């Protein structure tokens, strides 16, 4: 969840938001050994539905997002029925455990791509167009993560475009991301330049990926 | 003697507006077929099957026309080669229908197979069925038979099955042509086809547009 005063800019700017619960759990292994586990279940709990009781009262937020890169677990479709039944009025997404499982209403992968399957086992990131017909599929697809603008990036954008344009379905996407996260730091003569991973000293790091 | 008076267009023809090459006359086989009174006078097979395809059901529903008696009965026969694999024989008189009662000049048929050999376009096996009309005594009166597939066509979660699996249709339209005979089939070029269908990975056509 971000700082309030975003959601009143959103609000009175005109942006869609999809607001977010404070669960990220990516270094876990496997990824949903902390989700799937019920003792964390409070702690989860209390991310999820301390965000709704803060936020369900501005408009620019359209959807709710149960966190991020926590594989999926029992915890995230219980938490996913509660949003569900105290507020029927914002669809719920969530991404992991492979974008489509059962505590999500939109198909949301992460760097799915236009044409090309990657068939990763028990997460695999279908082609999007294909995605959306696989055998019982029905719901609408919006990535939330795709064209990771990482220095000279970019490439293949117009793909995804005309793609969204041509299928129904396929309604868009949250490019990634907005704003590089480089840090100032200082030369000898008090010159301002941008640092990365690794420039603080901080070990081990992951270099310019957060850019 | 037969005199056949056929006509090139009909109110037919509002309903033959394939795109063919327009011929007309009796283009195919014409026959004699001598029945019994009392006889079969239809039969419907059906093959239905349990979860994974190693048990089925045969049902064989058989009609007859002429006079209704208590000695007649159906016996219908399955057979893998030489060897008979399934018999049921009843005298007619189909269950209950509606508030009338039912068909008397109905019966069906029920035989179990067990890991019945399946049919598909990689391995067609075939079974043979004998409708076998007869009194209870065991006098024939009329034999009519047909080959049984062994096979399950279902569409479920949007996907076409056969016996269970997925199909993908390598198929192709076939019209019934000869350059010579124009459309008069005989079973050289039909086989022809086949041959030369299967040979070029086809395993389907569509009988377009008749
Ligand atoms: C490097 C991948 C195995 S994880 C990948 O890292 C990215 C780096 O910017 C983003 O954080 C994505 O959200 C994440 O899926
Ligand atoms: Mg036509
Ligand atoms: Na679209
Ligand atoms: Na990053």
């Amino acid at each position: 969840p971000n700082h309030p005063l975003w959601y009143t800019l959103c609000d009175r700017y005109g942006l869609y938001v999809v607001d977010e619960a404070n669960i990220e759990t990516h270094g876990m292994v496997p990824m949903n050994r902390l989700t799937d586990d019920p003792r964390w279940l409070p702690a989860m709990s209390e991310r999820v539905t301390r965000m709704v009781q803060r936020d369900r009262n501005h408009p620019s937020v359209i959807i709710w997002s149960l966190g991020d890169e926590s594989g999926h677990g029992a915890n995230h479709d219980a938490l996913y029925r509660w949003i569900k039944s105290v507020d029927p009025s914002r669809p719920v997404q969530y991404e992991g455990g492979g974008a489509d499982t059962t505590a999500t209403d939109i198909i949301c992968p992460m760097y799915a791509r236009v044409d090309e399957d990657q068939p990763f086992p028990a997460v695999p990131k279908w082609s999007i167009k294909k995605w959306l017909s696989l055998p019982g599929e029905t719901r609408p697809l919006i990535l939330c993560e795709y064209a990771h603008a990482m220095g000279n990036s970019l490439g293949g954008f117009a793909k995804y475009w005309q793609a969204f344009r041509q299928y129904p379905r396929l309604q868009g996407g949250f490019v990634w991301d907005w704003v590089d996260q480089s840090l100032i730091k200082y030369d000898e003569n008090g010159n301002p330049w941008s640092a990365y991973g690794g420039d603080f000293g901080d070990t081990p790091n992951d270099r310019q990926f957060c850019m | 003697r037969l005199a056949v008076m056929v006509l090139r267009w009909s109110d037919g023809s509002y309903l033959e507006d394939q795109d063919m090459w327009r011929m007309s006359g009796i283009f195919r086989d014409v026959s004699l077929l001598h029945k019994p009174t009392t006889q079969i006078s239809d039969f419907h097979v059906a093959t239905r099957f349990n979860d994974d395809f190693s048990r089925a059901v045969l049902e064989a529903e058989v009609q007859m026309c002429g006079e209704l008696r208590d000695y007649l009965r159906v016996t219908v026969s399955l057979w893998q080669g030489e060897t008979q694999v399934a018999s049921g024989t009843a005298p007619f008189g189909g269950e209950i229908i509606d508030e009338r009662g039912g068909y008397a000049d109905r019966v069906t048929l029920r035989l179990n197979v067990e890991n019945p050999k399946l049919w598909s376009a990689e391995i067609p096996n075939l079974y043979r069925a004998v409708v076998e009309l007869h009194t209870a005594d065991g006098t024939l009166i009329e034999a009519e038979a047909c080959d049984v597939g062994f096979r399950e066509v279902r569409i479920e979660n949007g996907l076409l099955l056969l016996n269970g699996k997925p199909l993908l249709i390598r198929g192709v339209n076939r019209h019934e042509h000869h350059p010579l005979h124009g459309q008069v089939m005989d079973e050289q070029t039909m086989v022809q086809d086949i041959l030369l269908m299967k040979q070029n990975n086809f395993n389907a056509v569509r009988c377009s547009h008749y």
